[PDB]
Order: C-alpha cells, then structure tokens, then sequence
C-alpha cells in the first residue's frame, strides 16, 4: 500500500519536525552506534524509483492524452 | 569518472578466451562489413592492436519506455539499464542486433539505421550495488541485453553472438569533446613541412617503404595523413601534449610508424612495428629535456599555427628531411630548424574515406588470390566483397537530382573529392585486374560459389 508508504515517510518527516538538527545530523551518521546510516540518502532513492513510476505513468499515458 | 552522452569510448571486454589472456576491444569496420568480430587493444608492444575501428560513441541512453514513444511517430547522463543508441564513428552503421544463423541465437550487425528497436541496448549490470538508473563509471562492467532480438549481448568462444550468455562489456575511455586547436591521438591529421608528410602512392612493389615531405596537391592525398596512437590505451583521445609519448599508425596502408634506424626513418609492415620502435613524442623546438594525464588530456598544441618536431625516444633521434623534389624525412639529432610540422586536423570525410580505402585494399587481396588459386586447376570471401562493393557503390553515387542546386552541386564536390581520393591509391587498377582474373570462363571453375 502506497498509503502506508505516504504515512510512512510522513512519520519520518514527524521526526524532524521542530528543526532539531541534532537529530537529523544523527539520522545522518549515526555516531552513537559504531554502525552508521543516513536514512534519507535511502529515502531519497525511494523518491527515486516513485519518480520513475511517474515517469514510465507519462510514457504509457501520454500517448492515450485522456 | 561520468560517462556522459556524446562521448567516444569502446567497449572493452574482459575476453580472456577461457584461458588466457588478451584484453581485446569490440570492433566491426563499418563499411562492407555488417558482421561483428573483436579485436586487440591490449597487446602493447612487439604485436599492435587496432585501435581505429573500435571507438563506438555515445549517443542515446534513453528509458525503455521512453524509447517507445520516440518510436511512436543533448548531453544527458549515461544510465544504468537504459536502451542506447551506439555507433562505429568511422562508418555511423549503429551498434544492432540482426536476424542472421551465426545454435539459435541472432548475431550482432551494423546496420546504418537510426530507426527501430535494432539500434538500442538495456544494461543489466551483475552488481546490485549499480542498480539499473545509477550513472556509469569509467570502465564499468555490463551485459548489454538487446531490445530488438531480446538477446543478451555476448562474446562466443573469434565468434560474436546475442546469445542469453552474459559477457561483461567495459566502457573504455577514449576522448570526451576535443577543441578545436587542440590536438589529439585516434585522431587523423596532416604532418606539414610549409607541403607535408607523405610516403610513394604507387603501392607497388616498392611496399611505400619510401618517406617524403612533398608540396601541392599530395596534401590533399590520403597518403599524406597519419593517425597518432598516444602510447596509453584508456583516454587515447585525450588531447595531446609537446612530450608525451605515442604510436603513429598510417592511415592508408594501416601500418605503424617504428624504428628502422636504416633508410633514417621509414614506413614499416604493422608487424615489425613495437610500442618501443613508434615511441615518438612531439616538442615545442630542438631541445633534448607527469604521464598519464587521465581524465580529458589537456588542451594544447594547435590545429594549425603551432609547431611541434617530434623528438623519437628509441632511438632519440629527431625527425628530419634528409636533403626529383622528393625531400626525405628521417631520424638523426639536428637536421635543420624547418621540420615545420604545423600540425592540422584531418577532415572527418577524410578519414572514413581513407580508411575504408585501406579497408578495401586490405579485403581485395585475399579474394584476388584465392580466385586466382583454383586458376591452377580447371575444371573464397564471395559475399563479404560483393558487400564491400554494393557499399562503395553506395558510397559513391551521385547526388539526387531531386534536389536544391546548392546541395546539389556541394554534394557533387563530395562526389568529385571521394572519387579523386580513392582515385589517389587507384585500387580501382586493383579491380581491373580483378576484372582480368575473371571473365576467362564462360559460366565454371570451383561449379559452386
């Protein structure tokens, strides 16, 4: 469910909300772990493939105009 | 480094013949010859490659889907699992699949074409790690997968084949948009004396072993052209510099420059030829003084007004005219101050044409006397000339009459120069005797081909 991909990253936007650098910074390297992740690089990648779903909906749907 | 679109690169493959070793580029000549085969560009030293025929340039790098709706009626980043459009620059007969028995998978061919699904291949890259949609990097691996046949593309262990075997295919580095003024390697251009360098267009029993600086209209002639190999394989289109080191191949006979120290300096078979015996390098004047520089080659030497005398390193010696007018042009450390190689880029049409005039005379030969060979007993490559001959056929034709003056009659000046450069060699001379070899019989010998 694409719904729950849109709650999904909304909930992740509910983490930054209040501009708390701190913690995106720590979303962005983890420092406290010895493991490390930028979430957003990955979240971006996700914007990434929906961005060629728009793209391939244009190149099935522009043809047919309606 | 990106890869982007409107580049020229070729496509390395790892082709390692199940056991060992050699590195050797996809190649296919062009004209005449729609096959595909492979050739070396490893082999750097007593036995070298040919570089020439393998420099497929980028071009189209467009979604799949994309391509559909294009089918349906400019420097944008090379992708990972995109169709492509790809091209032998030397002929513009586009990279494709075709529907021939060379087992039930078709083999690769040049097909002219822009149109159809032929000319397009998706990239299915083995790693992960480069999903399909991720920027190439320099020589990366990959299995081209075709759009048309649906074959994958693959190297058949000699024979090539789009087959469902995955061969892996590197995009090896070759030049990325040369200025003008700017000299570069793989890249055809005159070598003047104020008049230029140029060797005997009789091409005869005197194997054009003879070296010549000459004035007027050898200038013009095909012979007078030389395609410099800088001595790196990757980036060899990289724009040249006054010292670094490189290989001469000739244009019209193929052959590379080397060092016979005998005669001076001198023409030579592409057999004795070394990567040591060609290690010519230009510089700025008489004077006796990092490597690579990967990544573009940086901008210098002129397309015209500079010059540059090459400096050989084998030997050490310079290069030098040794005195009816034919000046030589050999290797010892003085000479005089007037070598006057104000070097200047090869016209485009120049190059294919010439090298497919070496193309047609290194094809004639084999079938002249293989015809010839079974004139010994009354009583082979037949289809691969009779294509080489419906292509220059095409290549030499005239310009529609359906069409504007201008075009027209500029066209016709393509005409008139195309003709006068095969003309330069005469290979035509080549086919008269063909013709003398042939029309003996009165339908006959061979009862078969």
């Amino acid at each position: 469910d694409d719904e729950f991909t849109q709650d999904l990253f909304r909930f992740l936007q509910l983490l930054c909300e209040g501009h708390n650098n701190d913690f995106q910074n720590y979303l962005r390297t983890q420092t406290g772990n010895t493991t490390t992740i930028n979430i957003i690089i990955c979240t971006v990648d996700y914007l990434l493939r929906l961005q060629e779903s728009i793209s391939d909906f244009y190149w099935y749907y522009s043809g047919k105009d309606v | 480094q990106f890869l982007r679109t409107d580049d020229e690169v070729v496509l390395q493959c790892s082709a390692t013949v199940l056991k060992e070793q050699l590195k050797l580029c996809l190649a296919a000549e062009g004209f005449g010859n729609r096959l595909c085969f492979l050739e070396p560009t490893s082999n750097a030293q007593n036995v070298p490659p040919d570089l020439a025929i393998c420099c497929f340039t980028l071009e189209q790098s467009l979604s799949v889907r994309a391509l559909q709706e294009m089918l349906a009626n400019g420097h944008r980043t090379l992708l990972y699992g995109h169709a492509i459009l790809l091209r032998h620059a030397h002929s513009r007969m586009y990279l494709s699949c075709l529907t021939t028995s060379r087992k039930l998978a078709f083999d690769v061919g040049l097909q002219e074409d822009a149109t159809g699904e032929a000319c397009w291949w998706t990239m299915h890259p083995a790693s992960k790690q480069r999903s399909e949609g991720e920027k190439v990097r320099v020589g990366d691996d990959l299995i081209l997968v075709s759009v048309s046949s649906e074959r994958y593309l693959h190297l058949s262990t000699l024979q090539v084949d789009a087959s469902f075997m995955q061969t892996l295919w590197n995009m090896n580095p070759i030049c990325s948009c040369c200025e003008e003024g700017y000299v570069t390697g793989g890249h055809v251009l005159r070598l003047f004396h104020g008049e230029c360098l140029t060797i005997s267009a009789a091409d005869s029993d005197d194997q054009r072993r003879l070296v010549y600086y000459e004035g007027g209209a050898v200038c013009t002639h095909a012979r007078s052209l030389w395609r410099l190999e800088p001595l790196r394989i990757s980036w060899s289109g990289s724009h040249l510099r006054w010292g670094q080191p490189l290989r001469i191949r000739h244009v019209t006979t193929g052959r590379y420059l080397a060092l016979t120290e005998d005669q001076g300096l001198v023409v030579v078979d592409a057999c004795k030829a070394h990567t040591k015996a060609t290690s010519f390098c230009f510089r700025v004047s008489k004077e006796k003084l990092k490597r690579d520089v990967e990544g573009m080659g940086p901008p210098e030497i002129k397309y015209g007004e500079s010059l540059c005398f090459v400096q050989h390193v084998a030997s050490g010696l310079w290069l030098t005219y040794a005195a009816v007018l034919k000046k030589k042009a050999i290797l010892h450390q003085e000479g005089h101050m007037d070598d006057a190689l104000f070097l200047t880029r090869c016209q485009q049409e120049e190059s294919q044409a010439a090298r497919m005039i070496h193309s047609t005379a290194g094809l004639y030969n084999q079938f002249i006397k293989g015809l010839d060979s079974f004139s010994g007993k009354p009583r082979l490559p037949i289809e691969a000339v009779i294509l080489s001959l419906q292509d220059l056929i095409g290549y030499f034709e005239p310009p529609s009459e359906e069409l504007q003056h201008e075009e027209k009659q500029s066209k016709l000046r393509s005409l008139r120069n195309r003709q006068s450069l095969f003309q330069e060699e005469g290979m035509l001379s080549l086919v008269l005797n063909c013709i003398d070899r042939l029309n003996v019989y009165t339908t006959y010998a061979g009862e078969e081909a």
